[PDB]
């Protein structure tokens, strides 16, 4: 009915897979390098 | 120009104004006039 009366819903540019990929990259960066004071050149460090 | 039809499945009576040489399907609908 919505479409028959000329009301359309458009898809977002970024899919769910892309957002999940971004979050996975952020978590991996925190676990591996854990950059502090910004997001530049990752510096590896043991988690402990 | 290129034309995107949101509610048409062109994979392999189509409700499109005109066809072309670069009709193909995407996750956003049927696209005509653009090369992939
Ligand atoms: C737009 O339409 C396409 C094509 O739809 C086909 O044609 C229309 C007219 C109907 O007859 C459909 O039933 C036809 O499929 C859709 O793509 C199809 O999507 C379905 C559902 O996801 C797919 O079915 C799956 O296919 C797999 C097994 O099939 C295997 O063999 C076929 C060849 O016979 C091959 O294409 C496929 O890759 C496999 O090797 C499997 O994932 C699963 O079990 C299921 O059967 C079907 O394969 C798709 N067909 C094609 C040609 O891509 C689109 O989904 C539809 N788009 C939208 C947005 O709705």
């Amino acid at each position: 009915a919505q479409k028959f009366n000329g009301l359309t819903v458009l898809p977002p540019l970024l899919t769910d897979d892309m957002i999940a990929a971004y979050t996975a990259a952020l978590v991996s960066g925190t676990a591996t390098a854990g950059w502090t004071f910004g997001a530049g050149a990752a510096l590896q460090i043991p988690f402990a | 120009v290129a034309v995107l039809y949101q509610d048409v499945n062109c994979t392999d009576a189509w409700r499109i104004y005109s066809t072309g040489n670069n009709v193909f399907q995407t996750q956003a609908g049927c696209l005509i006039g653009a090369e992939h």
